[PDB]
């Protein structure tokens, strides 16, 4: 799990 | 009697749905002013403590089992972060007048008889004995127990083993690698050091103590400020006074060690965090006292008991937390796996709470903004301690179930180690036997330990008339209690199940709901239903839509969170964080965006992207977020009032707030609207922004990503509102 604020970012 | 009415709607004839019942109370409950020994408005319990998913419940099981509508209660003992907004009325004689037998509270629901000389008990019928010192200028009927169905009490002597304790506090700081590189330790440090003061100590008596973990447990001892750094550190994983300190005693000491603790590890480059260990040291440090033990880390708990990969022994954590009362926060900030599903079991069943900061970095302004606000007003949050929760029913109710964040186990008793702000919770409510009377009733007693060494006892005590007519029975039920209901039940199910089954779960409870009233109620073909459950599909076909339960893909700790959220909002904030406010800011009203200091909004308009205009403005508002969409075809003027600049692809793109634009009143409006959606008294929550420009790739992803938000619209494979309603009616038909 690579954590992105938008959960949409490959 | 003044039964609430059925007022039937066709669900077909009112699209878009009418979004402005989201913010109606729920229906009144109807009783009469003889029921109450002193007729008020502070006599039946304000639907912000409690709200009955029925306020007309079913006279008898067989009914309720027909209704299909649920039996649950939204419970909230507290309404706001800090307890001097507000509160309920406090009584101090110390007298507490309580039933022999089923030992409820005395309340507004009581009935005085033989000259009132005795009490019969609302709940289980039984005569009691009046207390001469119930009537020592006023009557028994000046006293708060009587005249109101939410207030509050001094607890005696016999309502204590131990004396109150201190507010006891344990920051867990995660110090390795990660932690440095990402500035979350810089950040953690900083707003420690800006908020020593926020942190309550309503008695003077607030302790404080800091570990700081990396592959070792680093203590430090804390002398008194009067005798004016001592680092201990402990690498063997498998092994009080000066280390938990009194806050105002030591609050230069404090300082001074929070100063230097950045540069202590500065240069670490040990990747090891011992979750565990620490937790197991932070256990033994406030363990004799109880208190909250808050951990703030950015990196996988990866070495000594409960390490973590790409666990039970925290469920067992939980376990003996519940026996020295002490609660566990959470604070994960990192751009890797954290594994909020596992860690998020350590806040559930101690009453604490987690909150999730997805991609953190020091690297973006915007996010030490959100970290430091949260973090500040969670430590700022009043609480209780050594607290226990029940909710009482009159005969033939019964409490089967109980959600949200606190310990239960085999009880009716809801145990929290210490009672946070806020958070909601939800009890399930069983009818055995049939009820005689024509009211039902229901109180929920909460022993608690204030923050400021007092014992107390909050009451909250509901009545609610009984119905042996199924359509009183829906026009009584209180929609955004039931959507509530089944987002607890849709939690449970995905958390234990899986999410599919939770989607069934959801869909269900509208096709029962619509195939029950249609059949179980007396044109061409309407979908229908009663105004006051109007929004009940809408609210769970946009729940089906939810990060938390959609279908497809969703990154394993946004889902955790997702649902650690749902499962514990208060429900203000539950139904907008399923359903979002969206607000058309181009064609905004001129009162709009000015003050009434609190700011006025424009009103919200339907979650669809069926009215974004190409040329307009949205703002939208989930509760987790803000997104600002500007139309790609916003005349220069638009782009101009609100950014600086006449070119729409010069703005700025993804997490960044709005900058200052002199002489644009309008930017002055849009500026204070989001600050305005930005307070709240009674949640921690800070709003990032995120603007958002309509027709390189990080913009195609934020358009998806706020797309997502208008719950209205049809998504890849999931059908519209408009479509579902279509299916649902389908699917009642023979
Ligand atoms: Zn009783």
């Amino acid at each position: 799990t690579y954590n992105n604020s938008n959960p949409f970012m490959t | 009697r003044p039964m609430n009415q059925l007022y039937p709607i066709d669900l077909l004839t009112e699209l878009p749905p009418p979004i402005t019942d989201l913010t109606l109370p729920p229906p009144p409950l109807v009783i009469p002013p003889e029921r109450m020994l002193v007729p008020s408005e502070l006599s039946n319990a304000s639907p912000d403590y409690i709200r009955s998913t029925l306020n007309a419940v079913p006279k008898n099981s067989s009914l309720l089992k027909k209704s299909k509508l649920p039996f649950g209660l939204v419970i909230r003992p507290y309404q706001h972060l800090y307890d001097d907004i507000d509160p309920p009325p406090l009584n101090e004689d110390g007298l507490i007048v309580r039933c022999r037998r089923c030992r409820s509270y005395m309340n507004p629901f009581v009935t005085f008889i033989e000259q009132g000389r005795r009490w019969r008990c609302n709940f289980c019928r039984l005569a009691n004995d009046v207390p001469m010192q119930m009537d020592q200028p006023k009557s028994r009927y000046d006293r708060n127990e009587i005249k109101c169905a939410v207030m509050e009490y001094m607890a005696p002597k016999e309502y204590t083993l131990r004396q109150p304790p201190p507010a006891t506090y344990c920051f867990l700081i995660d110090v390795s690698q990660s932690s440095i590189k990402s500035g979350l330790l810089a950040t953690t440090i900083n707003t420690l050091l800006q908020n020593l003061d926020s942190i309550p100590n309503h008695d003077e008596r607030t302790r404080i103590s800091i570990l700081c973990v990396d592959n070792a447990i680093h203590y430090f001892k804390i002398p008194l400020d009067s005798e004016n750094i001592n680092m201990m550190d402990i690498a063997d994983l498998e092994e009080p006074n000066s280390m938990v300190v009194s806050l105002k005693a030591c609050r230069q000491n404090i300082e001074t060690l929070l100063t230097k603790i950045p540069q202590i590890f500065q240069s670490n480059l040990i990747t090891n965090f011992a979750l565990g260990p620490a937790l197991k040291s932070a256990y033994h440090l406030i363990g004799g006292v109880g208190g909250k033990i808050i951990v703030v880390s950015g990196t996988l708990p990866n070495l000594g008991i409960g390490k973590l990969q790409r666990d039970s022994f925290y469920k067992n954590f939980t376990i003996d937390c519940s026996k020295v009362q002490i609660t566990v926060d959470l604070f994960l900030a990192s751009e890797d796996y954290m594994d909020v599903a596992s860690l998020s079991n350590l806040s559930r069943f101690t009453a604490g709470q987690t909150h999730f900061y997805p991609g953190f970095s020091g690297k973006n302004p915007n996010d030490i903004v959100k970290f430091s606000t949260e973090f500040a007003k969670h430590i700022s949050m009043d609480f209780c301690m050594e607290t226990v929760m029940r909710a009482r029913g009159s005969t033939g109710l019964r409490m089967s179930r109980f959600y949200g964040h606190f310990f239960n186990r085999s009880s009716d008793l809801c145990a929290f180690s210490t009672m946070p702000r806020d958070q909601s919770y939800l009890f399930e409510v069983n009818v055995d036997e049939s009820i005689m009377a024509d009211y039902c009733y229901v109180q929920v007693a909460v022993l608690l330990s204030l923050n400021n060494s007092q014992r107390r006892i909050r009451i909250i005590t509901l009545a609610m008339p009984t119905t042996e007519s199924l359509a009183e029975v829906y026009a009584s039920a209180d929609q955004l209690a039931i959507a509530s209901f089944y987002n607890s039940k849709a939690v449970e199910k995905a958390l234990n199940s899986s999410l599919d089954d939770a989607r069934v779960l959801i869909n269900k409870s509208v096709q029962d709901i619509l195939a029950t009233y249609k059949k179980e109620i007396v044109g061409g073909a309407p979908l229908r239903l009663c105004a006051n459950l109007r929004m009940f599909p809408l609210l769970m076909h946009s729940l089906t839509k939810h990060m938390a339960f959609r279908s497809g893909i969703v990154p394993s700790d946004h889902r955790a969170s997702a649902l650690n959220n749902l499962e514990s909002l208060p429900l203000k904030y539950l139904i907008k964080n399923i359903y979002p406010d969206v607000y058309s800011l181009h064609d905004m009203a001129d009162e709009a965006g000015l003050p009434v200091g609190t700011i006025v909004l424009p009103q919200p308009i339907n979650a669809t992207s069926s009215l974004f205009e190409r040329y307009g403005l949205y703002l939208i508002d989930n509760g987790n977020e803000l997104f600002l969409w500007m139309g790609g075809d916003a005349v220069p003027a638009l782009v101009f009032d609100v950014f600086g600049t006449q070119d729409i692809f010069d703005i700025p793109i993804g997490k960044q707030e709005i900058p200052v634009v002199e002489n644009s009143e309008f930017n002055q409006r849009v500026r204070n609207i989001i600050n305005q959606l930005r307070n709240h008294d009674d949640v921690i929550t800070y709003q990032s922004l995120y603007i958002v420009r309509g027709a390189a790739r990080e913009v195609a992803t934020l358009r998806l990503w706020a797309s997502s938000t208008l719950v209205e619209d049809k998504i890849l494979n999931n059908e519209s509102y408009r479509e579902f309603l279509q299916i649902m009616k389908a699917r009642i038909s023979k």
